[PDB]
């Protein structure tokens, strides 16, 4: 079974750890079987814990206010890492997600490994940077380059980005 | 996947407590038209809920 994976979280940190101070607020990931889509879809929300950044907030639309009900990190810590536990983590960019997903997992002080660990973390964003070298290689410019459509969805937040990124990996592996 | 709709309609409605921070861009009738009709019922009760949020904003203790 291959996973992909998106995770949206309060804004990025440019200097230092991108993760530190930061937390994750959204995570989407969509099951592959068999080249095929088997609806075994891992949508959920977390806590922001702090206030939601600027940019974040125009690159999709998220509010705090929105995350409160909503179960935090430690809530899905065991169901989110069995989820994913002994599979293929296929992500864009897997430093970000990544750092921030053994960000939250040192957090809760289990003594959790990082997830490259017991994961096969395997970034797509490097694929297309071998595949196109030197031309624009985010998901919106894939999407396009494939002809994939991400705007006419009713996905809305990571859950469509992992969706497009399935897609987007499966036609280059294809 | 019926309340993967619900869910979407709860994150739109709260783009209605920005409202209380429009230091940047926030078109709150944007939400007006990416909720449709057919959650107005949910959406009512979304906006209590939400303006009642932005008060406390989030709270930790
Ligand atoms: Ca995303």
């Amino acid at each position: 079974r291959q996973i992909v994976l998106d995770t949206e979280t309060t804004g990025m940190n440019q200097i230092g750890a991108h993760y530190e101070g930061h937390k994750i607020i959204e995570i989407g990931a969509v099951e592959v079987v068999n080249r095929r889509l088997t609806g075994n879809n891992f949508h959920v929300y977390l806590k922001p814990d702090r206030l939601v950044d600027p940019e974040a907030f125009g690159v999709h639309g998220i509010a705090d206010e929105f995350l409160l009900d909503k179960p935090t990190f430690a809530e899905v810590a065991d169901e989110f890492m069995d989820y994913i536990r002994g599979a293929e983590l296929v992500i864009h960019n897997a430093a970000f997600d990544i750092g921030f997903m053994d960000y939250e997992f040192s957090l809760l002080k289990r003594d959790i490994p990082k997830t490259n660990t017991f994961c096969k973390v395997t970034d797509s964003l490097a694929v297309a940077r071998k595949m196109f070298p030197g031309k624009r290689n985010s998901l919106d410019a894939l999407c396009a380059r494939y002809e994939i459509d991400n705007s006419k969805r009713t996905l809305h937040g990571a859950l469509l980005d992992a969706q497009i990124l399935a897609e987007v990996y499966l036609a280059m592996t294809g | 996947q019926t309340e993967m709709d619900k869910v979407n309609v709860d994150l739109a409605a709260a783009g209605v407590a920005f409202k209380e921070r429009y230091n940047m861009p926030v078109i709150a009738e944007a939400v007006e038209r990416e909720q449709p009709e057919h959650l107005r019922s949910w959406f009512r009760e979304r906006l209590i809920a939400h303006r009642l949020a932005s008060v406390n904003l989030s709270r930790l203790p």
